[PDB]
DNA sequence: CATCCGTGAGTCGA
DNA sequence: TATAATGGGAGCTGTCACGGATG
């Protein structure tokens, strides 16, 4: 069924990269899976735990002291699991922006202009989302981005 | 952050180009973001670690050969079992060369699935290897697997800024004498693009 | 068929000879990477567009 | 052209004091090398 | 010796 | 600003003669 001739014709289209740059974003999206149901509450569960442990050093480094060797490098992987989640959710529903984005194009403003700063929506609706209510990510994202 | 004067990019002959030794089809991918480019390399604790990380890396291609040889073992054994199986069931023998021909195509399917992580070892390895100033990673998935099995030991940029720093790193002194050399050199072609 | 209807000419029995490829999906797959490269060739999206 | 790219340029400010994704903020990047290539030289490289 | 990109192709007036 | 929603869209058509980089 699989021949070896597609396996290489495939990786080699992917592997080149078009002159037009909206083509090219485009492209750049496409890697990242689109995530499911359950595994969005999983991402928002690790920010929420990511974006505490910073909340915690963050009031701690006025004050003055902190935590032990073994607590704040336990504490810090947390920052960083988390702040890794955060790129990782907003990767993924990179395409949903790109969706509503298309809509709002010939009105005097650039169909990159409009995904970026739909992206830039993007970004603030991952932060106050939450995962409590069983709403999926894609509704209380539209509502940010539009 | 820094953006290239379309003026000496895309102007014929591509000026930036000729400065770096860049071929104007390659000094797109980096400055539009369509590929990374090797900006500086320490060679030398390259050299200094060189002789262990070949070490390591070769323990990781004898596991996924290891593995291979036996994931096929396995299967073979499954298939000369099966084919008794169904002869012991009685039937056809015609009806055992589907089963035979179908055991071979999924044996041939694990020894490629085996050979193309092999020869991924082998382009990873073998770039790292062969890594210095002025290469274009094109393909990111390598470059992702590059930069975590190796990213002590080189900096890879992208886009208008890594052009800047090559442009720092640029010694133009050497880059000329090493140009007047093959100019004194008779060879035609290689003469006509280096006057 | 293609030696049947263009069989009459030299040209034709020319050029299926010189022809490089052969087979209905290596076709499609030719075309569609000499058209749109840069996306990945499904013998489903070559024979759409 | 002008307005273009102080816009992008400024786009791009806000995004990485966010730390987007290098996704987002190389695509910014891009647009901002384009914008100024399309100020300086317009239909030079891509379409006008 | 033949392809690909970029750059030429009259002036005044209306 | 909490139902769920997740990869664009018009291309543009009838030059011409030439030098430079590539063949």
């Amino acid at each position: 069924d699989e021949s070896e001739a597609l396996r290489q014709a495939r990786k080699d289209a992917e592997l080149t990269a078009s002159a037009d740059s909206v083509r090219a974003y485009l492209k750049q999206i496409g890697k990242v899976a689109l995530l499911n149901a359950e595994e969005e509450v999983e991402l928002a569960k690790r920010i929420e735990a990511g974006l505490y442990a910073t909340q915690l050093m963050t009031e701690l480094s006025e004050r003055g002291e902190k935590l032990p060797a073994a607590q704040r490098r336990d504490m810090m992987w947390i920052c960083r699991d988390g702040d890794r989640a955060k790129n990782h959710l907003l990767e993924a529903n990179l395409r949903l922006v790109v969706s509503l984005a298309k809509r709002y194009t010939g009105r005097g403003m650039a169909f990159l202009d409009l995904i970026q700063e739909g992206n830039l929506g993007l970004i603030r609706a991952v932060e106050k989302f939450d995962y409590t209510k069983g709403y999926k990510f894609s509704t209380y994202a539209t509502w940010w981005i539009r | 952050a820094p953006v290239t004067h379309i003026w000496y990019f895309k102007g014929v002959p591509s000026r930036l180009g000729y400065l770096l030794d860049l071929a104007p089809k390659d000094l797109e991918k980096i400055i539009y973001f369509a590929a990374y480019v090797i900006t500086s390399v320490d060679e030398e604790m390259r050299h200094n670690e060189l002789s262990t990380l070949e070490a390591e890396m070769a323990v990781e291609r004898k596991a996924v050969e290891d593995q291979r040889d036996g994931e096929l073992e396995a299967r073979a054994q499954k298939l000369e079992a099966d084919l008794a199986e169904l002869e012991a069931e009685g039937a056809k023998a015609d009806a055992r060369r589907k089963v035979r021909d179908g055991g071979e195509r999924e044996m041939r399917q694990i020894r490629d699935r085996a050979q193309r992580e092999l020869d991924r070892l082998e382009d990873i390895w073998s770039t790292f290897t062969k890594l210095a100033p002025k290469q274009l990673i094109v393909d990111e998935n390598l470059y992702r697997e590059l930069v975590d099995r190796y990213g002590e030991y080189f900096t890879g940029a992208m886009g208008a800024e890594s052009i800047q720093k090559l442009i720092e790193n640029f010694d133009i002194d050497a880059e000329a004498e090493s140009l007047r050399d093959v100019i004194r050199n008779g060879k035609g072609q290689k003469k006509l693009r280096a006057l | 068929q293609i030696v049947e209807r263009f069989g009459f000419s030299e040209i034709m029995r020319s050029t299926l000879e010189k022809d490089n490829t052969v087979g209905t999906d290596e076709a499609l797959l030719d075309i569609y990477r000499k058209l749109r490269p840069g996306e990945p060739p499904t013998k489903e999206s070559a024979q759409t567009l | 052209l002008y307005r273009r790219v102080i816009n992008r340029n400024n786009r791009l400010k806000r995004l990485i004091d966010l730390g987007a994704p290098e996704i987002i903020v190389n695509n910014e990047k891009r647009m901002l090398q384009e914008s100024v290539d399309a100020l300086f030289d317009n239909g030079r490289r891509g379409r006008p």
